[PDB]
């Protein structure tokens, strides 16, 4: 689910 | 205010990046991996964008260096972003 998705770092 | 506040914002990338992470918020009912458009979860302390200080948690990340980030994956959006160099140049949404 969308919700449990990691940031990507930048 | 009712309307949306977009911004832009110029700033120098740091050795270690621009210093921020980004997620994606909205998807199509068809479930594939494009987002809708793509915010700051986090603001490294110390980094570029913290020390330029305007972007903030929660901010849309519009565009960068002409680059849409308006319906785009997330790898993707993270890939142009790690791609900028020197000058770095954003449409800001708040
Ligand atoms: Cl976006
Ligand atoms: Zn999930």
């Amino acid at each position: 689910d969308s919700k449990d998705v990691k940031e990507w770092y930048v | 205010g009712a309307m949306a506040h977009v911004f832009p914002v110029e700033l120098m990338k740091g050795p270690e990046g621009l210093g921020l992470s980004i997620i994606g918020m909205g998807v199509g009912a068809d479930a594939g991996l494009e987002k809708l458009g793509i915010f700051v979860k986090t603001i490294t302390d110390n980094g570029a964008a913290a020390r330029d200080g305007r972007i903030q948690v929660n901010d849309q990340i519009i565009e960068v260096d002409g680059k849409s980030l308006v319906g785009v994956t997330q790898a993707y959006a993270a890939s142009v972003l790690r791609n900028t160099s020197g000058l770095v140049k954003f449409q800001i949404g708040r």
